[PDB]
RNA sequence: AUGGGGAAGCUCCGUUUCAAAGGCCUGAUUUUAUGCAGGCCACCAUCGAAAGGGAAUCCGGUUAAGAUUCCGGAACCUGGA
RNA sequence: UUGUGACGGCCCGUGAAAAUCCACAGGAAGGAAUAGUUUUCAUGCCAGGUCGUACUGAUAACCGCAGCAGGUCUCCAAGGU
RNA sequence: UUACUUAUUCAAUGAAGCGGAGCUGGAAUUCAUUUUCCACGUUCUAGCAUUCAAGGUCCCAUUCGGGGCUGAUCCGGGUUG
């Protein structure tokens, strides 16, 4: 046969993503003194749409306690943010939407956004538009936040993971349809070359594993074992099931 | 006075741009002022079977210096004096036609760790002092155990780098007195008796015990932390 | 022995004493006399219709140049070898592969004057 | 064009008042306002919180 | 490219990475040199557009054939005590 | 027709750069009386190298075996209906 | 089901505050043998925060002004997780 489309992606050739209008990667800041023994003021200057992000940016500036310099972050927006707001990051920041705080100095049933899988890494987690992460609980000794992730998922991380509080930013977008062909083609214009998707089923034997018949038939199980190659991991990748499912995600 | 004034920094977590601490215990070293800390750092944590570690048992500064300056006064001859005296032996051999003897026997410190080691295996050597910092520990991790199978004393001394000042070289590794002279026979036997003391009689706890394992300065906090929590009932 | 204080905490290589080459022996032995001279720098002149006019009218010679001169040097070379001031330089590279140079020369000094100094009418 | 800003005279790239040629007369009165305002009530906290303490 | 790491190797990766990664002013500027407690420090090679960004020129005349380039007149920009 | 201006729609699309040039808080460095400050005000001095530049750009100057009804990017754009 | 870190492994930073140390006052189970945290001036404002730092302590052979300590605690040199 040939190399299929999803073998192909992985070259990194034509299926790099399109990064030229992008603001800048959105990461905290970096965990220092102040983020973990006291708290830091920073500045929301601007809010930004950034490409291929349907949640907006803020550009926060903060002041270099070593240096006499201004730091600009690249902030992940949370729903109310706004131009001239002063957000605090660090250990004693207050419990206020835009703020920085650890895990464990968040209270159980916080919103948070942008959190961070291990301490440092400068966020991770529920960055998406719309998204954010519940805190579940604490376990002070061996000290280990549990929250709830939006996908439902149970995380045990540490208690020194930071995180913003609030709800991502521009949520509800996906209620909008998108009615277009061509709204789905500048949707993906500037994020990455993954569209429009030609069926499997449609294609030549040699093009896929679906290709080819006199009728279009994916002919054997589209179900595809997780100890399968690449060139047969097309269709339903280890599905515990299939089907439409009468229930709803229960986290 | 009067037009003088009173700023004081705050220097809170938050307030003020900090003022210029030293920051050497958080310098980028380069890598191989690294790896040599790490080197010793790793040399102490693991545990050194007792090969090793006997070396760092070196004698003290005081027997140390006496000892050295023992060697001192029979350090070898310099090249300046090594042309004086071929040259007054040639004259000697011209005019009289003496048999290369007039020159008196020499009583020179031995170095050299074959020579030495050869005079330890013939036990000409009355006194054998071996360096700790040989790079190779292989070359005279042997040399205290030749030392008690010939019952040559040795010491385990403080400088390669001291014993080939003492020889006339950047370094030595070992060092060792064959001969003396009476006027300081009686000195070397007391030096002898407490070298004896520390390395030629405690030979065998030497061999029998273990060196390193040492934890660095926070893991021994720890378990100070956790032996005082679990004791205090 | 204590230590020094290091206020930053980045190590940056010492600025060691540099030397300066004493060399044991030439390189070369024999330093190339001028490659570029004002016989070499003015190869001919050019004695075309078009030349001439602008000799006679422009009061411009017209030069055959080498092709590493420059106008600095086709300057300083006219000045040398035809004791004239000259007011500017123009050059072009011609379809066949040599440098061409217009050399408009000042009110004092007459091009045709100096063409018939060289030779050509 | 920004290589023609180095030919002129510096008053034709300013203004006479303090941060003249790079912030509005709108914004420098309000980073005045702002500044004062601030300091004062800067003082004004520090009392507070000496004579609450003194107090306590 | 380098530092590094692969590969038997032709070479591959990597482009700031687990690297000790450099350049402008007066004092030094002659019984003594660019040596020196003289300062600021920390772009993090390079290549890549004759349609992107960009310092500055116009008119008249002139040739068989060149001209925003030559000539006449009138300007502008950049760099230099 | 072109340029400019104030505007108003559109996007789950909001239409990235860099060199370079200015400006802004600071007074670190100077003097008051035949001079000490100004080359960001006017006037005056000098220089500006290297390579391209002709012509066609197409039912004949390019590609298609050719002076081939093919293909090949772009600017200007009169009057009447 | 575990403990150690030093091999190996994973991240971050310009390797900046890591692990243990105390004046006056606080929560004040402490049977006068101190176990843990704060006042170590950061939260109404799109302001400012840089010149070995002001102030504070003893002296300089005085003309650019300073020097040590302190401001800014000590110990361990394991950058930190």
């Amino acid at each position: 046969g040939r190399v299929i489309r999803n073998q192909r992606k992985g070259a990194g050739s034509i299926f790099t993503s399109h990064t030229r209008l992008r603001q800048g990667a959105a990461k905290l800041r970096t965990l220092d003194y102040a983020e973990r023994h006291g708290y830091i003021r920073g500045i929301v200057k601007q809010i930004v749409h950034d490409s291929g992000r349907g949640a907006p940016l803020a550009k926060v500036v903060f002041r270099d306690p070593y240096k006499y310099r201004l730091r600009e972050e690249i902030f992940i927006a949370n729903e109310g943010v706004h131009t001239g707001q002063f957000i605090y990051a660090g250990k004693k920041a207050s419990l206020n939407v835009g703020n920085v705080l650890p895990l464990g100095s968040v209270p159980e049933g916080t919103i948070v956004s942008n959190v961070e899988e291990k301490p440092g890494d400068r966020g991770a987690l529920a960055r998406a538009s719309g998204n954010y992460v519940i805190i579940i609980g604490h376990n002070p000794d061996e000290n280990k936040t549990r929250v709830r992730l939006p996908s439902g998922a149970k995380k045990v991380i540490s208690s020194d993971a930071r995180g913003v509080i609030g709800v991502i930013a521009g949520g509800g977008r996906v209620d909008k349809p998108l009615l277009k062909a061509g709204r789905a083609f500048h949707k993906y214009r500037l994020k990455r070359n993954s569209w429009p998707k030609t069926r499997g089923v449609a294609m030549n034997p040699v093009d896929h594993p679906h290709g080819g018949g006199n009728h279009q038939h994916i002919g054997k199980a589209s179900t595809i074992s997780r100890g399968a190659v690449s060139g047969q991991k097309a269709g339903l990748i280890a599905a515990r099931r299939t089907g439409l499912l009468r229930g709803s995600q229960k986290t | 006075n009067p037009l003088t004034h009173s700023t004081p920094k705050n220097f809170g977590i938050g307030q003020a741009v900090q003022p210029k601490r030293n920051l050497s215990r958080y310098v980028k070293w380069p890598e191989y002022v690294r790896v040599q800390r790490q080197k010793k750092i790793l040399s102490i944590r693991l545990k050194v079977p007792p090969t090793i570690a006997q070396f760092q048992y070196t004698l003290d500064r005081n027997t140390a210096a006496e000892t050295f300056k023992l060697f001192n006064k029979y350090r070898p001859e310099t090249a300046a004096e090594k042309k004086e005296r071929l040259t007054k032996e040639a004259a000697a051999v011209a005019e009289g036609k003496s048999k290369q003897d007039a020159s008196p026997k020499p009583y020179a410190v031995k170095y050299g760790l074959n020579h030495v080691v050869a005079l330890i295996e013939n036990k000409k050597a009355k006194l054998v002092l071996i360096a700790n910092d040989v790079d190779p520990i292989e070359l005279v991790v042997f040399l205290p155990a030749l030392c008690k199978k010939m019952g040559v004393p040795y010491a385990i001394v403080k400088g390669k780098a001291r014993l080939g000042t003492l020889v006339n070289q950047k370094t030595s590794a070992v060092a060792a007195l064959t001969e003396v002279r009476a006027e300081d026979e009686a000195a070397l036997a007391k030096l002898v008796s407490t070298i004896d003391a520390n390395f030629a009689d405690k030979y065998d706890e030497v061999k029998k015990h273990w060196g390193g394992g040492i934890l660095g300065n926070k893991a021994q906090a720890k378990m100070d932390k956790r032996a005082k929590n679990s004791d205090s009932a | 022995k204590a230590l020094k204080v290091r206020t930053s905490a980045t190590f940056r290589l010492p600025k060691t004493l540099k030397l300066a080459r004493a060399p044991k022996y030439a390189s070369k032995a024999v330093p190339h006399y001028n490659r570029l001279d004002s016989y070499k720098v003015i190869e001919q002149p050019i004695t075309s219709e078009t030349a001439m006019k602008k000799v006679e009218d422009g009061n411009i010679l017209v030069f055959q140049v080498s092709m590493k001169a420059n106008k600095y040097q086709i300057k300083k070379a006219v000045k040398e070898l035809y004791e004239v001031d000259v007011l500017k330089v123009n050059t072009l590279v011609r379809p066949n592969g040599t440098k061409k140079a217009y050399v408009r020369l000042t009110a004092d000094y007459d091009a045709l004057d100096i063409a018939n100094r060289i030779g050509y009418i | 064009r920004p290589r023609q800003y180095a030919t002129v005279s510096k008053t034709h790239k300013t203004v006479s008042r303090a941060y003249g040629g790079s912030r509005c007369a709108n914004c420098v009165k309000e980073r005045i306002i702002r500044a004062f305002l601030i300091e004062e009530q800067k003082i004004v906290k520090k009392v507070v919180k000496e004579q609450t303490e003194a107090a306590k």
